[PDB]
């Protein structure tokens, strides 16, 4: 399918960065949209086919080149604050009914200034003793705290292999000084199994962040350290 | 070009989503439906360029050229159906597909044995669990205590579907019989005393 | 893989009258591939300001090409269209007939 | 004017 | 009278040496109206005729995009095309395309085209009911079911009968003088002996369009009939010629039909 890099990224006012889009599917049409909470997919560049590319509704602050079938990258020539949004790269053929294939897109924020930016403290709270005894049942929250931009995937983990059964996650985080502009985030999550399986002590539950922040590339002059892309986890056995 | 209204729409489990969208160019040749979840992205459902209906499976678009429509209908709409739904048009003198803003469908699942309960489980969590999906849970009075809202899980394997909302705080104020008490809870609500 | 071999004919757009203007043409047709090499010569020696048609086809696919150039023909000089193809081995000189 | 839906073979 | 418009699409492969070559023409008629090469400084679908460019902007930029998707469409195909063959990257390969629509003298949609060939053989072709295809072999037959899928006959078939129907009225009211003219043949006979006992007689036709004509020679056999060629200034050329025994040259005549002649022409030549 549509395949792009990065998945998440941050960025200073004025860096450049180009976003990736390649697909092997041998479309013709390639196309860039933005999409921001109250506007919708807006569009910011489309080609038709290696050798063009045209303008779209918001295409300011924006480059595109198309000199082969495959590839349709987006560069951000100066990155502004109004960028921060989440990009699509869409292709399709040319028939009539030929719908749009969407990569599964890249979340930019383009800050002021890096000191804002913290990875998540998780922690794993265990069952309800009251819980276990009224429903046969065993609900453990997991919180990934204090972290920004909101760039974070969670996941529950058990045995080893990942689980999606039985699972919660906030669609969106909360903001832990909702007055702040630049508030940092707060995350929960459930995993809830039968009393049985939590009771058996071989069991072994991991909570799951892959926090994308900062790279090597990026400046830091902080004392505290330096706060990197990272896999924070907690963890909790049976009892 | 091409209108949708946002939404939300709330459907409960098992019931008919009903999802427009209209549109001004009569010229407009293909129209198209992709679903996006959360943090996803719009993947297709279905197409139709002919008037009338065109089913597959528990959808069904419905094109209606004279009074310039897109319908789709889903039968025994499930929770796992809660995401915004796209509309798009392709037209005669435009490679670009026009879209719709979206419109934002939540189904609410059918809890069959509601057992609404409060349990404890730096920082102390509260999760207020199994409750009936009419009750809406309201965010905090005091801002030191944080409270998410409503989610949905499915115990896939036993069938069991079950609202859940947490609450915690790092006060020692704060106790699992006062976090929820701006939200409209019901009345038989069990609050054990570990 | 069919080959086809390039039918040539040189001619003049006007008939010929000596020391007055007029345009040289070769008209290569019926050739595949497209890929294909056209000089038109005076004496021998390649003209350099020649002009060609965009490339087309025929109703049976075969690829048909104007090449032409601005000429003052003489009684004494002798005018040719030297064509190569890939069903040619050599290159094909085809002198101007002023009477086909 | 030239066709404008075109599919590959 | 009866007019038309085609376009006509060369795709050639160029293995080791990068981009594949893309060269399409239109035509009204036997008068060529634009074209874009991929070799070309532009990149863009430029005029080549007087009447075309009094079209704006809009027209220009609709076209250039057009064509370059028609490029990128060929550029997929020749590697797909390659695939169902099994023909090896190093080997050059051209692809073709035609389409079109003619009208009657009252200017209504009368017959459409859309035929495709690959290394100058037939790969699929829609039929004269717009509905259908013909596939030349068994890998056209994989393209047939495909396009069947994707409802390619009903989108041309839309485009055949609508598009291109409006915009031929549009360049016939556009280009009146250019392609609504006729021009009649210039026609004259020549004579050159070979031999003692024979002579050629060599039967004329110039300044002539449109192209379709008909040459042939009656008595009261060793016919030579040169293709018919572009003169470089809109009009056409053809000659007919025999071999005939001289003394008996008063008895041959050539004959000249055309649609600029109000009435077929009969040549005579006399010793």
């Amino acid at each position: 399918g549509v395949t792009q890099t990065p998945k998440f990224q941050v960025l200073k006012t004025g860096q450049s960065m180009t976003l990736q889009c390649a697909q092997d599917m041998n479309h013709e049409y390639m196309s860039w949209y933005r999409q921001d909470p109250g506007m919708g997919l807006r569009l910011i560049h489309y080609s038709v086919g290696a050798g063009i590319t045209d303008k779209g509704e918001v295409p300011n602050g924006y480059n595109v080149s198309r000199s082969t079938t495959e590839d349709f990258p987006l560069r951000l020539l100066s990155a502004a604050p109004s960028q921060t949004s989440v990009y699509f790269c869409a292709s399709s053929y040319l028939n009539r009914d030929s719908a749009l294939d969407f990569g599964p897109g890249t979340r930019l924020t383009v800050l002021e200034d890096l000191k804002n930016v913290f990875p998540p403290e998780v922690a794993v709270f265990e069952p309800s003793e009251a819980e276990i005894s009224h429903t046969q049942k065993a609900t453990l929250v997991c919180l990934a705290t204090g972290f920004y931009p909101d760039h974070v995937e969670l996941s529950w983990w058990v045995n080893g292999k990942e689980v999606h059964s039985g699972v919660c996650t906030d669609p969106q985080p909360l903001k832990e000084q909702p007055a702040l502009n630049d508030s940092r985030y707060a995350l929960s999550s459930r995993l809830r199994v039968s009393a049985t399986f939590w009771q058996d002590p071989r069991n072994h539950f991991r909570c799951q962040v892959q926090f994308y922040g900062l790279s090597e590339n990026d400046e830091w002059t902080q004392d505290r350290a330096k706060p990197v892309t990272q896999i924070v986890s907690a963890e909790a056995w049976g009892r | 070009e091409v209108e949708q209204n946002s939404g939300p729409l709330s459907v409960p489990e098992g019931a008919i989503a009903s999802l427009n969208c209209t549109y001004s160019d009569r010229g407009s040749q293909s129209f198209f439906w992709y679903r996006q979840y959360s943090g996803k992205s719009p993947e297709l459902i279905m197409f139709i360029y002919s008037d009338g209906d065109k089913e597959d499976g528990r959808f069904t678009a419905q094109l209606n050229r004279a009074s310039q429509y897109v319908s789709l209908l889903i039968r025994d709409s499930q929770p796992s159906d809660s995401a915004t739904y796209l509309c798009a048009v392709k037209s005669g003198g435009s490679y670009i597909p026009t879209f719709g803003r979206g419109t934002s469908l939540i189904v609410h699942p059918y809890i069959q044995n509601p057992d609404p309960a409060v349990y404890q489980l730096d920082k102390s969590v509260c999760l207020f669990t199994d409750f009936d999906s009419q009750t809406n849970v309201s965010q905090s009075k005091d801002s030191d205590v944080y409270i998410t809202d409503k989610c949905v899980l499915d115990m896939r394997s036993m069938d069991f579907k079950s609202n859940s909302a947490v609450a915690w705080s790092n006060k020692s104020d704060f106790a699992c019989a006062n976090a929820f008490n701006n939200s409209i809870i019901p009345e038989d609500t069990f609050f054990p005393s570990p | 893989m069919i080959q086809r071999t390039p039918k040539i004919q040189v001619y003049s757009r006007h008939p010929a009258e000596n020391g007055k203007s007029n345009f040289l043409n070769c008209y290569v047709s019926g050739f595949h591939p497209s890929d294909i090499e056209v000089d038109l010569l005076k004496n021998g020696e390649r003209i350099e300001k020649v002009e060609h048609s965009d490339l087309s086809f025929s109703k049976d696919w075969s690829f048909y090409l104007l090449y032409y150039t601005e000429f003052t023909p003489t009684e004494k000089d002798e005018y040719a269209c030297r064509v190569n193809h890939v069903t040619l081995s050599q290159p094909k000189i085809v002198k101007w007939d002023r009477d086909m | 004017s030239l066709l404008m839906w075109i599919t590959q073979v | 009278g009866s007019h038309s418009m085609r376009y006509f699409f060369t795709s050639v492969s160029r293995p080791g040496r990068g981009e594949p070559r893309f060269i399409a023409v239109g035509y009204v008629d036997d008068t060529q109206f634009v074209r874009f090469d991929s070799d070309a400084a532009s990149q863009r679908m430029e005029p080549r005729a007087p009447w075309i460019e009094q079209e704006g902007p809009e027209y220009w930029d609709g076209e250039t995009r057009k064509v370059k998707a028609h490029s990128q469409t060929h550029r997929v195909d020749l590697g797909t095309l390659r695939g169902y063959y099994n023909q090896s990257e190093a080997g050059s390969h051209t692809v073709q395309r035609m389409y079109g629509c003619d009208v009657g003298s009252d200017w209504r949609f009368l017959r459409g085209y859309h035929q495709y060939a690959y290394d100058g053989k037939d790969y699929i072709a829609l039929k004269e009911d717009l509905r259908s295809w013909t596939a030349a072999d068994m890998a056209a037959q994989t393209t047939k079911h495909k396009w069947e899928a994707a409802h390619v006959a009903e989108q041309l078939r839309a485009y055949l009968e609508g598009t291109c129907v409006e915009w031929l009225r549009r360049y016939l009211e556009n280009g009146k003088e250019t392609l609504q003219r006729t021009d009649a043949p210039k026609t004259h006979m020549t004579h050159h002996a070979v031999s003692d006992h024979e002579a050629t007689l060599r039967c004329w036709a110039l300044s002539f369009y449109p192209a379709e004509i008909t040459l042939t020679w009656q008595r009261d056999q060793d016919t030579e009939l040169v293709e018919t060629r572009p003169a470089g200034d809109g009009t056409f050329q053809k000659w007919a010629a025999v071999v005939v025994p001289s003394g008996q040259e008063q008895r041959y005549t050539c004959h000249v039909q055309h649609e600029g002649l109000p009435k077929p022409l009969t040549l005579r030549w006399e010793p």
